[PDB]
């Protein structure tokens, strides 16, 4: 039945991290009293934890933006291939976001380039799509919300190859249509380009806040 | 085979970045340009 | 930025006790979790056991639970791994590791500073 105790606590760390937060320590034994034939555990803990603080930021390493608008479908020093068989190129750019102090650069080509036919502002034959999938119940959360489906006039888009084989390193081109065409189509219910429905959601439950739930 | 490329009047030189220079915003739109034209001049050619 | 030396290393019979030690650099030493990996003839490197920079919290592989034993000495700047009931599948180069911990009951597995080693061979 020996009581022990604590002995003398020992260097403390160095604060570990050159940025932020990091956390330093003292360690001391129960080596100069000891507990023997019995007795406690020296009552506590040989370890203290403490914070220590740089006061500098870290690094954050940049992140892309999302890309922007596609150029126009156009050829440069020429003039336009709406409603044409030219196949065309555009380009669209991004933009690093959110670096800081001395952080990576980001990774990746930033700027964007894919073939093209361009149907801006062209008249093209169309047809009533069919009833779309029902959208989102809106407003969430608000008075009386309601679901929408539509069917809109599809242009009808024209047969063009979709695949251009271009030479010089023999590069073949997957071509898209870019644009917004002029869809023409007889009329549904007094509209030409987009006729709509709502119905209202039934037994809507009502938005309780995640951090009020738990609570 | 001897043959030497010497620059005059009628040459033109400009630095391309590196990949880390392009995200500065002065670099930004150059990179863009001259690889738009990088693309467009083996593809496209000239149209006179 | 640390330097790690090995020491214990040698010829054990099957079944024999081993202590292995590693001296770390003296001013930087609670700064770095550490642990021990091993590397045998024709295999990758793997992990063996970790230790805190508390000395408090412990993590073994599976094949060394039970028969290894991993312990901090911050008085004396060491680290132990003591091996009982070795067998002839525990013959390899041992490493000892340091790495940055943030937290000092943090034990980790990735480990950027690496010593030289000591050789253990054991013989059936
Ligand atoms: C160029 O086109 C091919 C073909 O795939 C797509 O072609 C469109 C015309 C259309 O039919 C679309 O539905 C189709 O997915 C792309 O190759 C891959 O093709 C398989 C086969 O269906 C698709 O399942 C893949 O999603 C698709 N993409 C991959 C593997 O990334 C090809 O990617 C596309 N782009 C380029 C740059 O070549
Ligand atoms: C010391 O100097 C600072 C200026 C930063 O560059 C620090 O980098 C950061 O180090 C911590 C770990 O030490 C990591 O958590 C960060 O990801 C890293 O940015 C440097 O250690
Ligand atoms: C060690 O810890 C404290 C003093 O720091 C007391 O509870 C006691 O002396 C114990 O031995
Ligand atoms: C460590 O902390 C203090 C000295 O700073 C005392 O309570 C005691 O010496 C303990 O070991
Ligand atoms: C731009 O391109 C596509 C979306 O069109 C995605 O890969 C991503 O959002 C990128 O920013
Ligand atoms: C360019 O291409 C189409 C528009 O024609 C869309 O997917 C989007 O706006 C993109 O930027
Ligand atoms: C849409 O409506 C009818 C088909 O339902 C036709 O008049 C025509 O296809 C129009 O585009
Ligand atoms: C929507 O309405 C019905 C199906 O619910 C059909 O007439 C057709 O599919 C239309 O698109
Ligand atoms: C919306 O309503 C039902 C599904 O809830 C289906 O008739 C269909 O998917 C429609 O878009
Ligand atoms: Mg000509």
């Amino acid at each position: 039945g020996v009581a022990g105790g604590w002995g003398p606590w020992g260097p403390v760390s160095p604060c570990p991290v050159t940025c932020g937060l990091g956390q330093t320590m003292e360690q001391r034994t129960c080596n100069h009293p000891v507990p023997q034939h019995g007795g406690p555990f020296c009552a506590g803990d040989a370890t203290r934890t403490h914070i220590c603080n740089t006061a500098v930021p870290c690094p954050v390493d940049g992140e892309w933006d999302s890309w922007g608008e596609w150029s126009p479908c156009i050829r440069r020093n020429m003039k336009s291939i709406s409603c044409q068989e030219i196949p065309g190129q555009q380009s669209r750019g991004r933009t690093c976001r959110g670096r800081k102090f001395d952080g990576h650069r980001c990774a990746g080509q930033q700027q964007d380039i894919r073939h093209c036919y361009s149907i801006q502002h062209c008249p093209l034959k169309g047809s009533w799509s069919e009833w779309s999938t029902w959208g989102l119940c809106m407003p969430p959360c608000g008075p009386n919300p309601t679901r929408a489906r539509q069917r809109l006039c599809t242009p009808l888009l024209p047969k063009y190859p979709p695949t251009v084989s271009m030479v010089e390193g023999q590069g073949e081109k997957n071509v898209t249509f870019w644009g917004r065409p002029l869809p023409r189509c007889e009329e549904l219910q007094g509209q030409k380009l987009v006729v709509e429905e709502k119905r209202p959601c039934l037994h809507v439950p009502a938005c309780k806040d995640p951090e009020e739930e738990e609570l | 085979p001897n043959l030497s490329y010497i620059i005059g009047k009628d040459t033109w030189v400009e630095h391309w970045p590196e990949e880390d220079e392009c995200q500065d915003e002065e670099n930004q739109k150059q990179c863009q340009d001259l690889g738009a034209f990088t693309e467009s001049m083996v593809v496209f050619g000239c149209p006179n | 930025q640390v330097q790690l030396v090995e020491s214990g290393g040698g010829l054990v019979q099957a079944g024999g006790s081993l202590r292995l030690s590693c001296a770390a650099s003296e001013r930087t030493f609670t700064i770095y979790a550490m642990g021990w990996f091993r590397q045998a003839p024709g295999k990758e490197r793997e992990f063996v056991a970790a230790i805190s920079r508390s000395g408090e919290n412990t993590d073994y592989a599976d094949s060394v639970k039970g028969r290894f034993t991993i312990s901090r000495d911050n008085n004396k700047n060491t680290i132990s791994l003591q091996m009982n009931s070795l067998k002839p599948e525990d013959t390899a180069v041992y490493y000892c590791a340091a790495g940055r911990a943030i937290l000092v009951h943090t034990t980790k597995k990735e480990y950027d500073h690496w010593g030289q080693g000591t050789q253990v061979t054991v013989s059936s």
